[PDB]
């Protein structure tokens, strides 16, 4: 088993986003959430794209919630890619 | 005086065809990758603390072909002509062009799970013949080696031999990339323009 | 086994003009100075335990001019062509051609209190290419290097480059002298006449 | 994570005339000197852990003239126009254009005993605006500041102003040079060609 | 038994010309200076416990010229003919003819902090040929040595050689003076008139 | 300041005839052997810590003849004229020209087994009349001794008298060689050209 791998025909991942977690400490209010951020497509030539990491552009929900506060600070920001094509792609 | 850098960068792009194609890369700053090539030039000598080459795939699961890697240590020795001879070298590892994803953890330093499937190999820094080597540009190296290859022994620690074959096309098909992850010690600065 | 010597001697005489004049000296027994060249030849190999170049003035406080020193380790690298480029080397040290007397105490090893003004630099004896170097004569070295400069890395540990400029005359004015203070270990005796 | 470098290099060449001439230098990698400008460009941001400017003479004891240095932190503030006004800045340090050799020991970091006469000043690295500053090129900075000077406070931590006067000639006489000795932490690598 | 004296006195007056001029002084009571010559004659033999020659300047900072000192121990050896040859001797010490004031503290034995620039050398009193030497007069010594120089090794422990060059005039310019500071043990009294 | 050398080198080649042939070697650096002669010249004075002369054979077991060695200490005393007088000297040892192999262990420092058969003798360094002697060239010695041999007492510690006889040929037959194994302390350097 060590050293062996099997390429599948296609990988499956069932995304199910849970309710945003919001809570106010003393002064600071904290949100925790996930949002679909970008759609991806490939070509034979390189295509570079960029996304600013600020509340307004990070997510459509965050955008509207964060607007009720004057300043913010990122405790954590992670971008994860989930495929939607076969291993033949 | 020793200034230490740790970094992982693209070292080579890989394509696979239906015939054996042997190639090699000198394991020195200048050839290891362009980023290092540029920073290490500002220093006169270096010492490798750790060097690991890891192949990461970019092709479909349907891509036929295999990659084979191994090390050579006397630049005067003949470069393997067959994949057979290659399998005799130290550090030999051979994988299939679409596999190796688990090796990603070596590239972004995240904790590695099971890396038995990563097509990766490392340099035996302690069995190298000297610890501090001089920074050389491939141009100057070439000239030296042109007079007599044995002049290379005093200049470079080792050579990475790569072989790609078993592909399905007479024309190169993009298989993947080899990234190099190193820890290096650089000493005695110099203006880069003078470094040859 | 090893035979250790600690000694000081004149290594070079210096003069300032109104234009940059970069020169260099190999850091090997034969060229460090006459005395060492002489005794060192009776041994086959040696190892520097300590090497220090100290510039000592002999001109009036009104002499215009400045001196600059630094080390290089790949004989193949280009030698500096300017103070900027030179200021980057290891052991860089600059000063007025009429300054530097505080370095006297290094020469006849006394108690050195006032050494902040000593125009004196030291070789990083531990980051050198190897430990035991062979005793070479200027002649033999010269020939080897004439084939390919890289043949030098296996023979000399470093070279001291010296640049003098900011003088007032286009014709050389006597500034001072450079003295070398070393501690060296020698091994494997040989009749000096055989030593090339 | 962070990659720390400690180095020394020529930062500026100096000349004295008989009239005040205030000039300034931004305290950023790109302008501190050629070497740092070069290596620093391979990282995205940096933090100064230590910055020290040391003036070293190259003129005869008979050269008339004095040098003055100090720091400013709001690029929008007017640059000093006189020694009085300048003497108020942080890190003010003045001296004869032919004095200052005791500062040599800061350059090739040796034991500094006689440093009471060193014309050398140090940056108050902890009271700076922020910790991590972005690597900027003179060109890019210039343009930004051309829109509004205040755009600079977000990019450069400080500027060193230098004033020279009390000379004897109306035409510049060579006095000495200013060297910079820094320790810097760099983070977030980038191919240098992209770094503006 | 023994009678110990520690004292300081003028030993020689110095002048610089534009050509090398090597001279020497025997390190014996009679020639160290006038005072010692006088008191030492009342004893038959003596032993140096300490001997130190310190050069002290009396010329302007603009005086060109350099001074060099060292010891020799076989009166039969040839006296140096050049700075290179001289730099090899024990206790070598060189410096600008207008430098050397820091050595004052050795003369009127005070607290010596700034002694890195003192043009002062010391005799290796323990590696001398024997302990008790006989008091000799220049006259008597001279005659003996006139028969054969080797007759001197049994009478004088060493000689100080002094070389001055790098001057600006072909005619001697006053540079400074050499003072001697000794501690000596004397034994076996004699009426001075009998002492040759 | 004391620099110590330990070494064993060929000191004399031996031939045997049918008649007594007495010869002698001064126990001083210059005459002890050519290698030492050359290195010790760079120092003014020395002290013998250990001196041992060992004869090693090179002839057939059928070679008739005997070697006799012993020391003399007042150069003015007459050199033994018969092997009888020679047997009265301190350090007398007498062997047969083909034996002595066990003495080889003194020459290459390997652990000695039973050396009762080695034709070897040593100098009583502690009963010598002084510890630090001056380096002398045989030429200068000769001159001194020409005026009066007693001048030698102050210059050299002892003399090794060798006698060879009982051979079988009127013409010299190669018997063996005498190697000298010493530990010496050299002090107060000098350019060799001046050393007489
Ligand atoms: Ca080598
Ligand atoms: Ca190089
Ligand atoms: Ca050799
Ligand atoms: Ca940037
Ligand atoms: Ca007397
Ligand atoms: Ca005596
Ligand atoms: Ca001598």
């Amino acid at each position: 088993q060590a050293g062996i791998s099997m390429a599948p025909s296609a990988q499956g991942a069932m995304v199910r986003i849970r309710n945003p977690a919001v809570s106010s400490s003393r002064g600071a209010i904290t949100v925790l959430h996930c949002e679909l951020t970008a759609e991806i497509g490939v070509t034979d030539s390189i295509v570079v794209s960029s996304e600013l990491v600020m509340p307004y552009t990070v997510g459509t929900w965050l955008r509207g919630v964060a607007d009720n506060w004057s300043k913010y600070s990122w405790l954590s920001v992670r971008y994860t890619y989930i495929p939607s094509c076969p291993s033949s792609t | 005086g020793a200034i230490t850098v740790l970094h992982c960068e693209l070292t080579a792009e890989i394509g696979v065809t239906d015939s054996i194609v042997v190639s090699s890369e000198l394991v020195m700053p200048y050839t290891v990758g362009t980023w290092l090539r540029g920073v290490a030039d500002n220093w006169s000598k270096y010492s490798w603390l750790s060097v690991r080459y890891t192949y990461i795939p970019s092709c479909p699961s349907s891509t036929a072909g295999s990659i084979h890697m191994g090390f050579q240590y006397d630049m005067a020795d003949t470069v393997p002509v067959s994949v057979n001879k290659l399998s005799n070298l130290r550090g030999y590892v051979s994988g299939q062009v679409w596999s190796g994803s688990a090796g990603l953890c070596f590239i972004n330093n995240s904790r590695c799970s099971d890396t038995s499937t990563a097509i990766s190999t490392t340099l035996d820094v302690s069995e190298l013949g000297k610890k501090w080597y001089p920074y050389k540009t491939s141009a100057d190296y070439a000239t030296a080696v042109g007079v007599d290859v044995n002049i290379a022994t005093d200049l470079v620690p080792a050579r990475l031999v790569i072989a790609l074959l078993d592909g399905s096309s007479s024309t190169a098909v993009a298989a993947g990339r080899i990234y190099d992850t190193y820890t290096i010690q650089m000493i005695e600065p110099t203006a880069s323009a003078l470094n040859l």
